[PDB]
RNA sequence: AUAUACCGCCAUCUUCAGCAAACCCUAAAAAGGUAUUAAAGUAAGCAAAAGAAUCAAACAUAAAAACGUUAGGUCAAGGUGUAGCCA
C-alpha cells in the first residue's frame, strides 16, 4: 500500500503523509537524509504551460563590450587566417589580440572609433600579424 | 558407478515401453532434470549480485 | 550495542558535509568540462529558465553557480544513501555513453540500466523479477530523456514508487519530478565523463567511510 | 471435435491429474495401461471374461472406499493371482482401512475363486499434474 | 413425449489460427497499450509447433486440432431431468 500519485505533492510529502495515516510502518532509508539535507526546491509536479499574449521569458542576451570591437574586426578582416583552437583554455586568436590592443589605445584616451581601428591595425602590422582587409 | 550405469539399471528395474522417452522413469543428477539457473539473483539483504 | 548502531547511522546527519564532497568539484572544474553549454533557445524548456545564465548568440548558457550548489546537495544525498548501503541505479538511454555508464556502475559497486526500459519495471517489479525483489533506493539519471526526446519512463515511474531521483537536467529537460536536479550539459563527452567520475568517487568514499566507522565503533565494544 | 476421455479446458482453475490430462492417443506413448493381463495378447483367450471382471472390480472399489480414492486403481493379474493397487486419501482412520482390506479381499476371493490382494498407497491429498 | 433440459459419443467450418485468465500503465479508461539504432506493457496457460507412431534415416501418411458457429445428430447404445402409462 502506497501513494502512486506523482501529480500530488512530492515523494517526501507523500511518504510523510502515509506514515501519519498509519499505512507505512517503517521509514525508508532515504527519508531521514532528505529531512536533514533537502533539495533547494520541492519536487512537485507542474504542467508545463505555453506563454500567450505579451508574456515573455527573462533571459539576458550575453553581449560584452568587446563584441562591438569584434563585430567590426570580422566585418573588415573576417576571421584570422590562423585557425581557432577551442581546446586550449588560454588561446589568443588574432581577433582577441586586436581587441586587447584596441582596449589599450582606448585607455590612453583616444575617443574616436575610427582612430582606434586604424591605429590598432598599424600596431599589429608592426607585430607581424598578417591582417588582410578582405572586402570579399 | 556412473550416469550410464544408472540409466541402464533404471531401465532394468522399471521397464517401461512408452514410446516417448521423456515419459519414462529417470534418476538423473538434479543439474539435468531441473533448469540450470533458477537460483536467487540476490542475497539476504536483497541487493542483486 | 544499540548506541553503536545509533552512532553509525545518526552521527553522519549532524554534519553539513560529512563526506567532504565539496572538494571533489569546483566551478572551474565544471567549466573545463563544458558543463555550462546548453541547447539552442528553441529547444528550451520553461522549467529550466531559472537555471540559465543567459543566451550567448542562440546558445543558452547554464549558470555554473547554481550548478555547484545543486550538485553539492545531490552528491551529499548520493553519499548518505550509499553510506547506508542503499541500492543506486544509474539510468540513461544515450547510446554514446552506454558503455561508460555501465563501467562506472560496476566500478562503484552499484547498478546500471542503459537499455530499453520495460513497461512496469518499477510499478510491476514483482511480476518481472520475483516476489521479494528489492527495488532501487536511489536512481541517478545521467540522462532524463529517451531517444525520442521524451522523458525517460523511469522519471514518472520512480516518483510513483516514492524513489528519490538525482538527475542531470539540461536546458531542454523537465526537472519538475527530479528530486535533486543538477543543471548542466549532458551531451558533451567531457561533461558526462566528469559527472560519472564524481558519482563514482562519492559512492566509493561513502562506502569506505562506512567500513571505517563500523570498525571503530565495533572495536570499542571489546575495548 | 473429439469428446472422448478429454478433460476439457476450464479457466486455469481445474486441477487435473496426470492420467486425466492425457487424451486417448497418448496411451502407450506418455501413459500406460491401468490393467495388465495376458488376455489381449495374440493367440490368447478369455479377453471377454477378464474385461468384465475389471469393470466390476472398479465399481466395487469405488463403493467400498467412497470418496477415499485419489486416482483410478491399477489391476495386475499374475497366474491366478489378482492384485489391486489403489491410491487412497488419508481421510479414514487407520483401523478402518484394515477392515475394508480384510473384507474386500475375502469377498472378492470367494466371488472370483482366485487369491486377491489389495495394495493401498496413502497420499495426503490428490496429486495435481497441471491446472487447466 | 421432449436431442429446444442434458450426460455420453460425434459431425461442420478445420490442420482454419485463435480462445481464456492474473498483473501493470492513462491529466479517465465509451477504450487502448506498438516502435529493435525501440516510445508501457509484462509474465504464465490451451491450441498450433515440437515430440511420439508407421520397428535406420529423411520425406510422406496417419494421429492431433483450442474457444466458438449450426438450440447440428443421437431420449432407440447406455444413463438421466421434467411430464405420462400401471388389468
Ligand atoms: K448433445
Ligand atoms: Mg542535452
Ligand atoms: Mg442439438
Ligand atoms: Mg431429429
Ligand atoms: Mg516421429
Ligand atoms: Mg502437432
Ligand atoms: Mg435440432
Amino acid at each position: 500500500a502506497g501513494s502512486r500519485l506523482e501529480t500530488v505533492g512530492s515523494v517526501f510529502s507523500r511518504t510523510r503523509d502515509l506514515m501519519r495515516a498509519g499505512v507505512l510502518k517503517e521509514k525508508p532509508l532515504w527519508y531521514d537524509i532528505y529531512k536533514a539535507f533537502p533539495p533547494l526546491r520541492e519536487p512537485v509536479f507542474r504542467r508545463p504551460r505555453l506563454r500567450y499574449g505579451k508574456a515573455k521569458a527573462d533571459i539576458q542576451d550575453i553581449f560584452y563590450q568587446e563584441d562591438q570591437i569584434r563585430a567590426k574586426f570580422f566585418a573588415t578582416y573576417g576571421s584570422g587566417q590562423k585557425a581557432f583552437d577551442l581546446f586550449n583554455p588560454n588561446f589568443k586568436s588574432t581577433c582577441q589580440r586586436f581587441v586587447e590592443k584596441y582596449t589599450e589605445l582606448q585607455n590612453l584616451g583616444e575617443t574616436d572609433e575610427e582612430k582606434l581601428f586604424v591605429e590598432t591595425g598599424k600596431a599589429l602590422l608592426a607585430e607581424g600579424i598578417i591582417l588582410r582587409r578582405v572586402r570579399e | 558407478f556412473a550416469e550410464e550405469d544408472i540409466d541402464r539399471a533404471i531401465a532394468y528395474l522399471f521397464p517401461s515401453g512408452l514410446f516417448e522417452k521423456r515419459a519414462r522413469p529417470m534418476m538423473k543428477h538434479p543439474e539435468h532434470i531441473f533448469p540450470k539457473q533458477r537460483a536467487t539473483q540476490w542475497g539476504e539483504d536483497g541487493r542483486p549480485f | 550495542g544499540d548506541d553503536f548502531q545509533s552512532r553509525i547511522l545518526d552521527t553522519p546527519l549532524q554534519h553539513s558535509d560529512f563526506f567532504n564532497v565539496k572538494e571533489l568539484f569546483s566551478v572551474k572544474s565544471l567549466f573545463e568540462a563544458r558543463v555550462h553549454l546548453g541547447h539552442k533557445a528553441g529547444c528550451r524548456h520553461r522549467f529550466m529558465e531559472p537555471y540559465i545564465f543567459g543566451n550567448r548568440l542562440g546558445q543558452d548558457i547554464i549558470d555554473l553557480d547554481q550548478t555547484a550548489l545543486n550538485l553539492q546537495l545531490a552528491l551529499n544525498f548520493t553519499a548518505h544513501v550509499a553510506y547506508r548501503k542503499g541500492i543506486i541505479l544509474f539510468v540513461s538511454r544515450n547510446r554514446q555513453f552506454s558503455h561508460l555508464i555501465e563501467t562506472t556502475a560496476q566500478a562503484c559497486g552499484e547498478y546500471a540500466h542503459t537499455r530499453y526500459f520495460k513497461g512496469g519495471l518499477l510499478t510491476n517489479a514483482q511480476l518481472l523479477f520475483g516476489p521479494s525483489v528489492r527495488l532501487p533506493d536511489l536512481i541517478i539519471f545521467l540522462h532524463t530523456l529517451n531517444n525520442v526526446f521524451e522523458p525517460h519512463v523511469a522519471v514518472r515511474d520512480a516518483a510513483k514508487m516514492n524513489i528519490p531521483t538525482v538527475g542531470i537536467v539540461d536546458t531542454n529537460c523537465n526537472p519538475c519530478l527530479i528530486t535533486y536536479p543538477i543543471p548542466g550539459n549532458d551531451d558533451s563527452p567531457q561533461a558526462i565523463q566528469l559527472f560519472c567520475k564524481l558519482f563514482r568517487t562519492t559512492i566509493n568514499r561513502a562506502k569506505e567511510k562506512r567500513r571505517q566507522m563500523e570498525a571503530l565503533h565495533r572495536l570499542q565494544s571489546p575495548k | 471435435k473429439n469428446r472422448a476421455a478429454r478433460v476439457r479446458v476450464a479457466k486455469g482453475n481445474k486441477p487435473v491429474s496426470y492420467e486425466e490430462a492425457h487424451a486417448p492417443h497418448y496411451i502407450a506413448h506418455r501413459k500406460g495401461w491401468l490393467s495388465l493381463h495376458t488376455g489381449n495378447l495374440d493367440g490368447e483367450d478369455h479377453a471377454a471374461e477378464r474385461t468384465l471382471e475389471d469393470v466390476f472390480l472398479r465399481k466395487f472399489m469405488m463403493g467400498t472406499f467412497p470418496g477415499c480414492l485419489a486416482d483410478q486403481i491399477v489391476l495386475k493379474r499374475r497366474a491366478n493371482q489378482v492384485d489391486i493397487c489403489a491410491l487412497v486419501l488419508r481421510q479414514l482412520p487407520a483401523h478402518k482401512f484394515y477392515f475394508l482390506v480384510g473384507y474386500s479381499e475375502t469377498l472378492l476371493s470367494h466371488f472370483y475363486k482366485c487369491p486377491v490382494r489389495l495394495h493401498l498407497q496413502t497420499v495426503p491429498s490428490k496429486v495435481v499434474y497441471k491446472y487447466i
